[PDB]
């Protein structure tokens, strides 16, 4: 099945920049507050790093989708990632949703499902792959909460 | 470890051919 994982990596990858620029956006009209003076989206280099947060987590669940295992993303972007948001005061809740709008967005691209843009794939099911990318995109709540 | 980097992988075809797929460096 090893092609089909290909595509949904390549699916992801091609539109990583809408994904994070949307769930941030996101996130963010759902909670306005975090934009207010003293919200954690406040000012350009808060809104720069919670924007390069959104790619990181992304980029790690890609390498655990091409992978077939979680360890790099829990290895590398995970462990520690509670602690650092806590002494920063990086709202973790808020965090956790714009998680769970990239996860929509990523099930939706890998099941060719997205309103706005449609990719060329052999057809067959994405299913178990969809699951699985879901099932990255979930570990990243399950660290921070 | 650096979350910027690209990545490269290498798939065997037959003896002496490979597929290479990369994920580019991040902007
Ligand atoms: C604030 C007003 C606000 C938003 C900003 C928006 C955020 C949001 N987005 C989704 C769902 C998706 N976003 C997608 C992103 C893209 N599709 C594209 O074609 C381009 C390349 C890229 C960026 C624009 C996609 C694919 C989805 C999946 C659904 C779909 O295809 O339409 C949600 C839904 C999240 C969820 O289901 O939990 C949200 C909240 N919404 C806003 O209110
Ligand atoms: C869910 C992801 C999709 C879907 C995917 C399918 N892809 C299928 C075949 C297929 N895909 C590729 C491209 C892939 N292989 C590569 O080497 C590279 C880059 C190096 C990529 C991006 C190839 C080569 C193939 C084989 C068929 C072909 O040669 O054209 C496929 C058919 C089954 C299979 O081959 O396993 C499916 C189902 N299909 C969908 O409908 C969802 C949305
Ligand atoms: C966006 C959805 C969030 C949000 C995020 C912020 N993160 C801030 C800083 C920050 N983030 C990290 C972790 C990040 N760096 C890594 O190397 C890796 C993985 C390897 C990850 C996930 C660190 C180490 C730091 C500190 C250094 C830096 O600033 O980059 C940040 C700035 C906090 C501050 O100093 O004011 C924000 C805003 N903020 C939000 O409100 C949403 C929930």
């Amino acid at each position: 099945d090893g092609n089909k994982r290909l595509d949904a990596v390549n699916s992801i990858v091609s539109n990583a920049s809408c994904m994070v620029s949307d769930a941030v956006s996101g996130m963010i009209c759902e909670n306005p507050g975090l934009i207010s003076p003293g919200g954690n989206c406040y000012t350009n280099r808060r809104m720069a790093a919670c924007l390069r947060d959104g790619e990181i987590i992304l980029r790690y669940v890609s390498y655990a989708l091409l992978a077939g295992d979680a360890s790099v993303l829990e290895d590398r972007c995970l462990n520690g990632l509670k602690e650092t948001y806590i002494a920063l005061g990086v709202p973790t809740n808020s965090s956790i949703r714009a998680v769970s709008i990239m996860k929509a967005q990523a099930v939706a691209f890998i099941t060719n499902t997205a309103t706005e843009r449609k990719m060329s794939f052999a057809a067959g099911d994405c299913t178990s792959l969809a699951s699985e990318v879901a099932s990255y995109f979930d570990r990243v709540g399950a660290a921070i909460s | 470890v650096n979350p910027r980097a690209g990545v490269r992988v290498r798939i065997k075809v037959v003896d002496n051919l490979y597929q290479v797929y990369e994920i580019p460096p991040m902007a």
